């Protein structure tokens, strides 16, 4: 059968996995109850690891707990192995939904912009009962939210029946792009994945540097190399999502000063973010073809990816 | 997950216990202990002397029924379930036995077990080098004379690489150097014995690392100067940030206070040449990850998905023409991790209806089954829980006997014995066989259903020994392209060494291609009449799962198949490459070359130093070499004979360099030191993706992979993902990309003034 072979590239965080599950769910086996039971552990491992990140941001920050009775909770959680939870009980469930609940720890979750918390704490925190109960099981949704850093290079095939993508999935971080190179032959196509929502964030790699002007950068340059001379490019402007909160809060006139566009509007935005990817790049050779997206977000990868299939067809045959 | 040895209130205090053999004459009554780290089981006896049993050397613990037993002493009942046997000694072969009757009843047993723990615990065996000489420094101390001094002599012994120097040593402790003279356990405490090999054992090379980076003010180093030493020089670079997030301040502070001894250092969060020694040596900066050492490997995937430690006429202790056959060798093999031991079977005598084990026209003792059989169902599962295979090579020429063979398989191994296939996998085409997850605790019968040597001619099969055999029915190969036609995960083949070195050499990418679905038993051939070995890594590399050799001879073959089944818990089944393992793929095991979607890896080894390597002055050299695909493989590489000396031998020669591993992920580095003659000091097998960068101690193994105590090298290395010799440039710009684009806006923002 026809075999093409897509590379999902990203600074780190953008959401390359993510965008793999939507393709399993759509095009592939999707997940049964047994599958889902496989991320039972994964949910709880990030209500801890998230809970300890703001139980570090409290002292870093020097932010008090509103109440008294939190600070032995928060005592009880910051000692938690997070490799090793298998289960979530009490005291653990009471004790977290109790920091959570403290004007202290919301206030502190307000300036998360100040520190590294993944994306899908609230999603979870907020929904704590249905995660606590011994019956649970994770919703799909549950599944696409979850956080697992991804290392390595990890070769997925999906048979869309007129071709078969092989679409390959790699680490965002700095260290993981010196393996990116042996993933480069015979590449037909590069989708590249942006987070809209990182304009006020910094790296994890390296805390003074800004999230999206490592992607930009990322991009601007890897559209250049040689390997790609004769494959498309097609860059998701992914998590829009969590660009339609933020920007009511935090400028992007603050983090990119040239950007002269209104406040806290999330097309305009989203409109110069794009700008600076695809324009004046003094080597404007490709066609790049965008969309914006949200990867957890079924029905949107859906209905982009289906316009992803054709253009990548149409420019091979 | 793992554990550190605990040692049990009771093993601490000690139980009486009556220590004999088949000669002893008078009840011997001696009080057993183990010291509170785990080292020696030590008695006292009737002399006040003492004796030390050194617990990593430790084979196998035995009571009840399984303990050893004699008769002319005797001593009425048999239930006596307080004998204890002890096993040790330095591979399979040549085994010691120890024999300790309790006074007391409900002892034994918790002796038994807790002694067989210490003895296999995975923390102990790889221990930081600080640990093996604490363990030194224990044995110092139980090893004392009849009046519970210290014999002087006996340091002078356990350091006979240089008397005359260790007597200045202990007299700058001021301690006694004369070989008359003792010294009280009172003042010999582990500070007197650091200073004493401190001041005996100087470390020229140590001072080169702290020179190195940095402090030319060089005294000492900064908390900020070590945590970039321990992020940078020491960190994997393979590893991803997030996963493996790099050391804080304060966690650079806990070392200091772990650490340093000068108690005002410490107060100014600095760290000395002597408190940096004792981290080189400690429990953080071992070579290899816990990770690597532990069960970690994925143990769902299909039987034919992972490489299985095999023997091949596990019941030979010597040669295969003539010689002795055991029942000892089954009960070792098991225990040392194999997965797989083989049952020359012939067939019983009229009168005497039981079936014998041994070779063939060869005058080799034998040995009955039903012996073997019941050695199996004991030592199975005493070191691995995952599946145990019994290749039988039936010579049964009798339909009573061969049906009492099978009726033994069920009555020994009893629920243990596969006699069914499992509800989820029928034995129908197209099926995967088995996890060894799915199969814990079971015993997989191997023999027919309905210079090759004796495996050229078997007898049929009858449907006794025909309906215990089901997921690992041995049928006579034809091609790869019938047993693809076929379709059959239950149906594996037996291929003698020159016969499996044909079919790698002529179709490599289709015995691959069979290895995902089907299982491949190679054997050495009839020639190596003195057991000899065939390098198993030349089958593994073409996903070769049961590659069998002779356990009783530990040349580098053996010594290679030891090294990589210590890791994922000594299991005895490690996980095949993703590459050679998936339906999806396939890659040339002779490229030249590196294999897209594959990581390549380079490897700069560089050997510094060792330390206490011989008993006697002599020069030591080391062999670097690498295991895996042929393209991964160097049999080459030697350091220069040591200055002259076997103490702290310093070696300045360029590294030793693998700049291209194809397959990083099935080579394994193999490090072993000489004395000048040819003398095996000791050596070390590290998986190439798992070893990590910066100067780490490699504390050295015998030929049967266990732990020596004061040998040991320091060596230097840096474990990197590869990047082709040209594409350097975009590897950086992909890395940290913004200052690429950093310079390319700066220039072209200097030229705006010429439009
Ligand atoms: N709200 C929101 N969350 C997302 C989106 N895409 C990814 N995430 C979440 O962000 C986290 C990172 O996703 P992941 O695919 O692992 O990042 P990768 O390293 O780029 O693979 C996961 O928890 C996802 O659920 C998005 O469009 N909207
Ligand atoms: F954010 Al990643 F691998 F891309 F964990
Ligand atoms: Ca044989
Ligand atoms: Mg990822
Ligand atoms: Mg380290």
């Amino acid at each position: 059968r026809r075999e093409l072979k897509l590379l999902l590239l990203g600074t780190g965080e953008s959401g390359k996995s993510t965008f793999i599950k939507q393709m399993r769910i759509i095009h592939g086996s999707g997940y049964s109850d047994e599958d889902k039971r496989g991320f039972t552990k994964l949910v709880y491992q990030n209500i801890f690891t998230a809970m300890q990140a703001m139980i570090r941001a409290m002292d870093t920050l020097k932010i008090p707990y509103k109440y008294e009775h939190n600070k032995a909770h928060a005592q009880l959680v910051r000692e938690v192995d997070v490799e090793k939870v298998s289960a979530f009980e009490n005291p653990y469930v009471d004790a977290i939904k109790s920091l959570w609940n403290d004007p202290g720890i919301q206030e502190c979750y307000d300036r998360r912009r100040e520190y590294q918390l993944s994306d899908s704490t609230k999603y979870y925190l907020n929904d704590l009962d249905r995660v606590a109960d011994p019956s649970y099981l994770p919703t799909q949704q549950d599944v696409l939210r979850v956080r697992v850093p991804t290392t390595g290079i990890i070769e997925y095939p999906f048979d869309l029946q007129s071709v078969i993508f092989r679409m390959v999935d790699v680490g965002g971080q700095r260290s993981e792009r010196r393996k990116w190179i042996h993933c480069f032959e015979n590449v037909t196509s590069i989708m590249f994945l942006v987070a809209l929502s990182e304009y006020d964030q910094v790296l994890v790699e390296s805390d003074n540097e800004n999230r999206m002007e490592e992607s930009k950068a990322l991009f601007r340059t890897i559209i250049t190399y040689p390997w790609f001379q004769n494959s498309s490019v097609i860059l998701f402007l992914n998590k829009k999502d969590l660009l339609e909160e933020k920007i009511m809060y935090s400028h992007l006139v603050d983090y990119f000063p040239e950007y002269d566009g209104p406040q806290r509007d999330a097309q305009a935005a989203r409109e110069f973010i794009l700008k600076m990817f695809v324009d004046l790049n003094p080597d404007s050779d490709k066609i790049i073809y965008s969309h914006f997206t949200c990867a957890t977000d079924t029905e949107n990868i859906r209905f982009v990816f289906a316009a992803v299939k054709d253009t990548i067809l149409q420019l091979n045959l | 997950q793992l554990e550190p040895p605990t040692v049990v209130e009771t093993l601490r205090r000690g139980s009486k216990f009556i220590k004999w053999d088949e000669e002893t004459s008078s009840r011997n009554l001696v009080t057993l202990r183990v010291d509170p780290n785990g080292f020696f089981l030590y008695w006292t006896g009737p002399n006040m002397e003492v004796d030390t049993l050194d617990i990593s050397s430790i084979r196998d613990t035995r009571t009840g029924r399984y303990a050893r037993l004699p008769k002319d002493p005797k001593i009425d009942a048999r239930l006596e379930e307080k004998l204890m046997t002890v096993v040790s000694g330095p591979d399979p072969v040549n085994t010691v036995f120890l024999n300790f009757m309790a006074v007391q009843d409900d002892t034994a047993k918790v002796w038994s077990e807790e002694l067989f723990k210490l003895a296999m615990n995975i923390l102990a065996q790889n221990a930081s080098r600080n640990t093996f000489l604490r363990k030194a420094y224990t044995k110092l101390k139980l090893q004392v004379n009849q009046d519970g001094r210290i014999p002087v002599k006996n340091i002078l012994k356990m350091f006979s690489a240089d008397k005359k120097r260790v007597e200045t040593a202990l007299e700058s402790c001021g301690l006694k150097f004369n070989r008359s003279e003792s010294i009280r356990p009172d003042e010999f405490s582990l500070e007197i014995f650091e200073r004493f090999l401190n001041k005996l054992c100087l470390r020229p090379d140590i001072d080169k690392i702290l020179l190195e980076i940095g402090a030319k003010g060089k005294p000492y180093l900064t908390l900020e100067q070590l945590m970039d030493f321990i992020n940078q020089k020491q960190r994997d670079p393979r590893l991803n940030e997030v996963l493996y997030p790099p050391l804080r301040p304060s966690q650079a502070r806990l070392l200091i206070e772990k650490y340093e001894p000068n108690q005002q250092f410490l107060e100014r969060d600095q760290m000395s040449m002597e408190g940096f020694s004792r981290y080189l040596g400690g429990e953080e900066n071992g070579i290899l990850p816990l990770e690597a050492l532990d069960l970690s490997t994925d143990m769902t995937q299909p039987l034919s998905a992972y490489f299985i430690n095999s023997s091949h006429n596990t019941y030979l202790t010597a040669g295969q023409l003539a010689g002795t056959s055991s029942v000892e060798m089954y009960r070792q093999a098991l225990l040392w991790g194999c997965r797989c031991v083989e049952l020359d079977v012939w067939k019983g005598r009229p009168p005497e209806e039981e079936p014998f084990i041994t070779h063939g026209f060869t005058m080799t003792t034998e040995v009955p089954l039903r012996d073997v059989l019941e050695a199996i169902a004991e030592t199975a599962f005493k070191t691995s829980p995952y599946p145990v295979i019994l290749s039988f090579e039936n010579h049964v020429d009798s339909a009573k006997q061969q049906a009492k063979m099978a009726e033994y398989c069920r009555s020994i191994f009893g629920d243990a014995l596969l006699i069914e296939p499992l509800d989820k996998y029928p034995l129908a085409p197209g099926v995967p066989l088995p996890s060894p997850q799915d199969l814990m605790g079971r015993i997989l019968v191997k023999n027919k259903k309905r210079d090759e040597g004796t495996a050229s001619s078997e007898v049929n099969a009858t449907e006794e020994m025909s309906t215990l055999v089901n997921y690992i029915e041995p049928v006579k190969f034809k091609s790869f392209e019938a047993a693809r036609k076929r379709n059959k995960c239950f149906e594996m083949s037996s291929f003698v060494e020159t016969k499996a070195m044909e079919q790698l050499t002529k179709s490599p990418m289709e015995f691959v291609e069979y290895n995902k679905q089907q299982l491949s038993r190679i054997y050495p051939k009839g020639t190596r009449v003195d057991s000899s070995n065939y390098m198993p890594q030349l089958f593994w590399n073409v996903g070769c799962q049961l590659v069998a050799l002779n356990f009783q001879t530990l040349d580098v073959a053996m010594q290679l198949n030891a090294g990589v089944f210590e890791y994922n818990g000594r299991s005895g089944y490690l996980l095949k490459p993703e590459f050679m393992r998936r339906p999806d793929k396939s890659f040339d095991p002779f490229t030249e070359v590196i294999v897209d979607g594959i990581v390549a890896n380079a490897l700069r080894v560089k050997v510094i130093s060792g330390q206490f390597l011989s008993d006697r002055k002599v020069g030591i050299y080391v062999e670097v070499d690498m295991f895996g695909l042929p393209v991964d493989t160097r049999r080459k590489y030697r350091t220069r004979t040591s200055q002259g000396n076997s103490f702290n031998p310093v070696w300045d020669e360029e590294p030793f360099d693998f700049p291209k591993v194809v397959l990083p992920t099935l080579a394994s580095l193999r490090i072993a030191a000489f004395e000048e003659g040819g003398k095996f000091v000791g050596h070390r097998i590290l998986p190439v993706s798992a070893i990590r960068s910066g100067y780490h101690y490699v504390c050295l193994r015998n030929e049967a992979n266990q732990p020596l105590c004061l040998p040991a090298l320091l060596i230097y290395t840096e474990a990197s993902d590869y990047i082709p010799d040209d594409h350097q440039d975009y590897a950086e710009a992909l890395i940290n990309p913004i200052k690429h684009v950093s310079l390319m806006d700066q220039r072209a923002r200097q030229l705006a003034a010429l439009i």
